[PDB]
RNA sequence: AGAUUUGAGUAUCGUAAGAGGACUCCCUUAACUUAAGCAUAUCAAUAAGGGAAGGAAGAAAAAAUAACAAUGAUUUCUUAAGUAAUGGCGAAUGAAAAAGAAAAAGACCAAGUUGAUA
RNA sequence: UGGAAGUAUAAAUCGAAAAGGUGAUAGUAUUCAUCAAAGUCUAAAUAUUACAGGAAAACUGAUAGCAAAGAAGUACUGUGAA
RNA sequence: AAAGAAUUUAAAACAUAUUAGAUUUAUCUGAUGUGUGAGACCGGUGAUUUCUAGUUAAUCCUUUAAUAAUAAGGCUU
């Protein structure tokens, strides 16, 4: 909306909101990021100061789809299959069937341990875990499969 | 139940199913090599390799290959075939 | 077969028989027009390989050239330019000059097509070629349904264009994958599609 | 923030706008439309493969692929000549990757064979395949008498046994144990016969003449994977002691052995 | 330039429902500018068998 | 005298030229500008100069990806992505496999075989 | 060239094969994976501000919109390009 | 020393053997057995991972199919 802008509040001013003494010139220290280390230097130094330089080592082609492995914590498991699902099941025991939350069906490939989990027996079938997870879902009653 | 995800044995479960097919000379290219090679005879190079292998410096005449092939193993390949020629006279 | 023979003889160009040959032939196309039409093939299987038939409509052209690298055209070597393009010498055509012979054939004879190529002999001085042309107005190419496709008027000055095998190759079109990224269907066109800037109807 | 803006370059006479695509719509729908009516399965989309996608990332994910290796055309019975001809896409480049693979595509060229039905080369009912299969029907009778007659015997275990463990899940959901670990038993004796028989190399390809029903591909009617319900499993003892970290990491740390395996033994 | 405009489904749709839920109420109809003051019923439904002789 | 090889003149039947170049395929080592100077770099397959065609042209059927529960000619769109990488590692430049779609189609030469050979 | 001990082209020299190329950190070796170069054609999906014929427009309304709403690249200038 | 069924029917490479047709050469080209490479165990066997004590080998990270010794790139000063 043009008619919002300051031009239109700025109508009968000379000098259009921009000063008199410095004027708007073309250009207020360079064209783009120029004068990284000799002007502009304070400017890099206060917001951005690890800019300049070289860190780790070059990856030529890097594969970024190595390392494409989404996360889930063990307290997020049980949103996988759903709330009414969970209390279905939720006085089984060794003996009885209880449902697998197979999370690559869903997209997640490793199981992290974080928060708590219901006290419900589960089985979770995962391509990886964690060493804090698998013991909270063994502590809980239940196992940790593999897959893939 | 569903494999692992590391290791030498990693993956899925599954059976897989490739041929290893050898490109490869017939029996007669032999005869059509040795009719060429009288027609033709040795390159420039390839008799001062023969020089070489005679005075037993073998190390020297893969040297020498290399510098004319640019192949290590294509160098081996030619300082076969020029010792295999000193063999048959 | 005989041209099984020809085959492997012809790869052994170092020999003393190829070589003397050679050395007649060079002889020879010294003292000829540049450009000029030869009965048949002096290297048959490799012309019969490109695409020669013995057939009426299929003729043969040899064109001289001068190999080495020449010059930047530019009077007494004066060039207005900042020192990283100041260079006369060691500066190289992209076109090969196969690619370049094939061109002046191809402007000579203006009424025929240029289908391959095929190098001949050279000396310390010259490079020799010689030039398979096609008749596309001839009855015989025509009616064939196997090589009628020469009859197709986008066909016309071949190899100016950049069909050739021998202009393609400077092209880019030796090989295909990752090493040939930026020769995927034209270097320019390429290049074109990738600096597009798509502005969507509808976009944020 | 530390912009990074590709503009200096003349981008004016690189601006691609899209003022076409609402009549590129128009324009796509009205040749797919005339398609089918210049030969109603011309768009069919000839059938595609069912294949896996490719790295770790998708490799669980099906998709169709363009083309039927010959392998899967022969475990199917079906000419590799005729296949492109009925719909059916042939792809010679790709070798096969796995028996699950073969044994999927060759379901999936079974199930559109019967779906399939092709008319007559000629329209007239005195075409010869409409007279040949009037020249045969009482051989069809007697070769049709014998495979239900010899595939109803042996069956006849199978076939019940099933039933049986079918009513136990139901009694089980309104014993259980026992019809499964009987079943299993059953299924490889069978197999194990099978082993201690040379079939038709090729099928007949279907052909009669019916009302035409014309479908607009084959890719939609046959669905690439089943649909997915929730799982269960019975949680036993032996599954609550395995431990899947040592698992891993002893998977990890082997393959970082093979190096001093080969460094000790080259010593 | 920026001729066509993107807005999100869900808001689209809740202006939508504000809009039709907008029709039943007499005042703001006729505030409108429509002359409504004879009509029956402000949500004004007929019959499917009239419409199918028109 | 005869059998061939090569090269010419003439006659007959045709073929090329010139216009246009918005889009297409290419040859060429511009500079202003930016880097707050400037010399590599940027501008930039950009301008000008030159050649060739069509209603579209170019490409097209793996000496290709990938390391997987694997794919599968070419072309175009979405995404990967201002990412890997390149750079007085400064200014700046900068792709591609995977994944989702539009459309789908594969055929031949040479080499080899058959020679009362055509 | 994004291709970094060389991604592509070309020139000087050199130059293979009882095959071989690639797996982008140079080198040798052993395995593995995947293709089989150095000849040709090939529709469909895609581009278009030449030009011609049409339809539209939150475009301009005679100092605006094409330079040109009339015999406009016209009158007029220059040796000429213009 | 202690916990441990492990998932379920359409198959191609050929390490080898025996034959069939040929070649003399750095010699090949076909066809049939076999195992390989196989996986459906019957409270106990058990493939498989822990803990303890020695021995042996490797031990800062990377060169993206796996290793090795050179080379190069990482991290800190």
């Amino acid at each position: 909306a043009t008619r919002f802008r300051q031009t239109r509040r700025r109508r009968g001013h000379v000098s259009m909101g921009y000063g008199r003494i410095g004027k708007h010139r073309k250009q207020r220290g360079g064209r783009g990021n120029a004068g990284g280390q000799h002007h502009r230097k304070t400017w890099f130094t206060t917001f951005h100061p690890d800019y300049f330089g070289k860190h780790g080592m070059r990856v030529f082609h890097l594969k970024a789809n190595k390392y494409y492995c989404p996360s889930i914590n063990v307290d997020s498991l049980w949103s996988l299959v759903g709330k009414d699902v969970q209390a279905q099941y939720k006085n089984a025991k060794v003996g009885e069937e209880v449902p697998v939350i197979d999370c690559v069906k869903h997209g997640y490939f490793k199981v992290l341990g974080k928060g708590f989990l219901p006290k419900q027996p589960v089985i979770v079938r995962a391509r990886y875990f964690s060493e804090k997870a698998q013991q909270k879902i063994k502590a809980v009653g239940g196992a940790c499969e593999l897959t893939a | 139940m569903a494999g692992i995800a590391v290791g030498l044995k990693r993956g899925y479960p599954v059976h897989t199913m490739t041929a290893k097919r050898h490109y490869g000379v017939t029996k007669r290219k032999h005869v059509v090599n040795d009719v060429i090679r009288e027609a033709c005879g040795f390159s420039a190079y390839e008799r001062h390799m023969m020089d070489l292998l005679r005075r037993g410096l073998d190390k020297k005449a893969l040297k020498y290959a290399k510098k004319h092939l640019g192949t290590h193993k294509r160098g081996l390949a030619k300082r076969d075939e020029i010792q295999r020629a000193l063999e048959a006279i | 077969g005989a041209y099984k023979y020809i085959n492997a003889l012809n790869r052994k160009k170092q020999s003393d028989v190829l070589r003397f040959l050679r050395r007649i032939r060079c002889w020879e196309l010294r003292h000829l027009p540049r450009i000029h039409r030869v009965a048949r093939p002096t290297n048959p299987e490799r012309a019969r390989r490109l695409g020669y038939k013995p057939k009426s409509g299929f003729v043969i052209y040899s064109v001289r050239i001068h190999r080495g690298n020449r010059k930047v055209s530019a009077r007494k070597g004066i060039v207005h330019r900042k020192p990283a393009c100041q260079g006369i010498h060691k500066i190289k055509r992209v076109k090969s000059l196969q690619a370049i012979a094939e061109q002046r054939v191809g402007k000579h004879c203006g009424a025929l097509r240029v289908l391959n190529s095929y190098f001949i002999g050279q000396d310390s001085t010259y490079r020799f070629f010689e030039v398979i042309l096609v008749d596309p107005f001839n009855a015989a190419i025509r009616n064939d349904p196997k090589m009628n496709w020469i009859c197709a008027d986008k066909q016309k000055r071949r190899e100016a264009r950049g069909l050739t095998s021998a202009a393609k190759k400077s092209r880019g079109f030796t090989g295909k994958g990752r090493r040939y990224n930026k020769i995927g269907a034209g270097a320019r066109g390429n290049l074109k599609r990738r600096n597009l800037l798509q502005l969507k109807r509808y976009r944020s | 923030a530390v912009s990074n803006i590709h503009f200096c370059k003349d981008w004016r006479s690189k601006v691609h706008t899209w003022f076409k695509q609402p009549f590129r719509k128009i324009r796509r729908h009205q040749t797919r439309v005339e398609k089918a009516k210049a030969v109603f399965p011309a768009t069919i989309k000839s059938l595609k493969p069912s294949v896996h996608c490719m790295n770790q990332r998708f490799n669980y994910k099906l998709r169709l692929g363009r083309g039927f290796t010959l392998k899967e055309l022969r475990a199917a019975k079906i000419d590799k000549n005729l296949a492109r001809t009925i719909g059916i896409a042939v792809d010679p480049r790709r070798k096969e990757s796995s028996k699950e693979c073969l044994n999927r595509n060759a379901q999936r060229l079974t199930e559109y064979m019967n779906r399939l039905v092709v008319l007559p080369k000629v329209h007239a009912a005195t075409a010869k395949r409409l007279v040949l299969n009037k020249k045969n029907a009482e051989a069809k009778t007697k070769k049709a008498a014998e495979i239900k007659k010899f595939i109803a015997e042996h069956n006849k275990t199978i076939k019940e046994l099933k039933i049986k463990v079918a009513a136990a899940k139901k009694d089980y959901a309104k014993e259980l144990k026992a019809c499964l670990k009987g079943l299993k038993k059953a299924q490889v004796a069978f197999a194990a016969q099978v082993a201690k028989k040379k079939t038709k190399q090729f099928n007949k390809l279907p052909v009669q003449q019916k009302e035409a029903k014309q479908v607009l591909d084959a890719n939609k009617v046959i669905r690439l994977t089943a649909p997915c319900t929730l799982e269960t499993k019975t949680l036993t003892k032996g599954m609550k002691a395995f431990d899947a970290v040592a698992h891993l990491r002893k998977a990890k740390n082997v393959a970082k052995a093979v190096s001093g395996i080969v460094k000790g033994q080259k010593k | 330039r920026k001729w066509q405009r993107k807005t999100p489904k869900q808001m689209r749709r809740f202006a939508v429902a504000s809009c039709i839920a907008a029709s039943a109420v007499p005042a703001l109809v006729s505030a409108r500018g429509h002359h409504i003051a004879g009509v029956p019923q402000i949500p004004l439904v007929v019959n499917s068998k009239s419409i199918s002789v028109i």
